[PDB]
């Protein structure tokens, strides 16, 4: 999975 | 009409005295940090804008700048390490964790996420978002009798957070966090949404992915079972973590291996050994090689299942890296393994596949091949039978490799062939 993600 | 603002336009509305002002200069920022073309970060921390953020986001009597706020900060924290470390610096740890109590669920659902985001930069920024208390709040916001009547967006970005304060190594994470955790961690793992089930394996993998005292913090929970039923899920997403937790806590004790051996693992391997998936085969024939390391009741029960062929198969056909984890399973079985065993493992077609193995560019997995090898022939000199073999590996074309990695590069290499050609084929 991803460390972090932005909200877009 | 908040579309497209400039930064500077952006620095004019929140620094005026006018909070309506102020909400739509956030709002503007939100939405230029939330285009997937190249979100000025960058612009947006050198214009000095994280504090005012951060002080928005403590604005109760307006809800909605606490909102656009959050976003704001939450697209940043999720860039660079530097960046996350901008948020960081301004305070927002503490404000995150009191929004986290916010009657609007978009807004503490915004500040799961953007605690996400920090804790999942790394061990650090992990332990401090457990020191400033985020673990008590987030785990009251799943305090409720039936998950279902969750959002689904809302349950998913919790677990997605909990999982990443379940991340990373040196150092893991507190033990008391751990244990404070996993019990929520064990009621996600039994709901049916497939994106908390994915990330509810995760954080059981990254749990598992440690020394014995951590494995066994996770099996006390009983949650083994639950790992096998969806190791076999028709979601690779699922399947995935699912499988690297189960490897992960074969590498533990024989007894933890057992564990997952009584929850019927074993027979889901002839499908994962085959998966079409490069990655689920690797770690399928990793995980093996953990589960052939154990006692010989449980090289029995690899038996029993049928699973030898599949290795042989494995090491007959496969992406090398898988091939190399099927070398280590067969010298991990042949090390433990019986008499009996070894012999059925040679009847099996092993020798051949392996001998082919022997050209490969990879020093050690000729050293694993050879020292497999040199157990199958202590197997046969134990039953007499070392001519047999040396004509097996004869016939294939296993002694002109091993002659010629007599003259080999390694030392380990040069040695272990040496003393098999002057022991067995003279």
């Amino acid at each position: 999975p991803p460390t972090k993600k932005a909200r877009v | 009409g908040t579309v497209n603002w400039s930064v500077e336009d952006i620095v004019k509305g929140i620094n005026s005295n006018n909070l309506e002002s102020q909400l739509q200069a956030t709002q503007a920022a939100r939405k230029l940090l939330s285009r997937e073309k190249q979100p000025p970060i960058d612009n947006i921390i050198r214009a000095g804008l994280i504090p005012k953020f951060v002080s928005f986001l403590g604005k109760t009597d307006c809800s909605p700048i606490q909102f656009e706020s959050a976003w704001a900060l939450t697209n940043i924290a999720s860039g660079t390490s530097e960046q996350t470390k901008a948020v960081v610096d301004g305070g927002a740890i503490p404000a995150f964790i009191s929004l986290l109590a916010s009657p609007h669920a978009h807004i503490s659902e915004q500040a799961v996420w953007a605690l996400g985001n920090i804790a999942g930069d790394g061990s650090a920024f992990r332990d401090l978002v457990i020191k400033h208390g985020a673990i008590d709040p987030l785990l009251a916001l799943l305090a409720v009798p039936d998950l279902s009547t969750l959002a689904c967006g809302y349950l998913r970005n919790l677990t997605w957070t909990l999982s990443n304060l379940c991340r990373n190594k040196n150092p893991a994470p507190p033990l008391d966090a751990v244990e404070q955790i996993l019990p929520t961690l064990v009621r996600l793992l039994h709901h049916n949404d497939p994106e908390v089930l994915a990330d509810s394996c995760w954080a059981i993998s990254y749990l598992t992915d440690g020394p014995n005292e951590r494995i066994e913090m996770v099996v006390k929970k009983g949650v083994v079972p639950q790992l096998v039923k969806l190791l076999g899920a028709t979601e690779l997403p699922i399947v995935t973590p699912a499988l690297r937790a189960i490897g992960n806590i074969v590498t533990g004790t024989d007894e933890q291996t057992q564990k997952v051996i009584d929850a019927g693992a074993l027979a889901v391997f002839p499908s994962l050994l085959t998966n079409p998936k490069t990655n689920i085969q690797k770690e399928a024939t990793w995980t093996m090689s953990n589960i052939t390391a154990g006692r010989q009741d449980q090289i029995q029960q690899v038996v029993n299942h049928g699973l030898v062929p599949f290795l042989v198969g494995v090491l007959s056909k496969a992406d090398f890296k898988t091939q190399k984890e099927a070398a280590w399973a067969i010298t991990n079985y042949t090390s433990g393994g019986t008499v009996e065993q070894i012999v059925y493992l040679v009847h099996c077609g092993i020798i051949e596949p392996l001998m082919n193995l022997l050209s490969a560019k990879d020093t050690k997995i000729i050293q694993v091949i050879l020292d497999a090898i040199s157990n199958i022939f202590q197997a046969a000199e134990k039953l007499g039978e070392t001519e047999k073999l040396s004509i097996m590996i004869e016939e294939c074309g296993g002694l002109d490799k091993i002659e010629a990695l007599q003259r080999h590069e390694n030392e380990s290499v040069y040695k272990a062939s040496l003393n098999l050609i002057e022991k067995y084929f003279s």
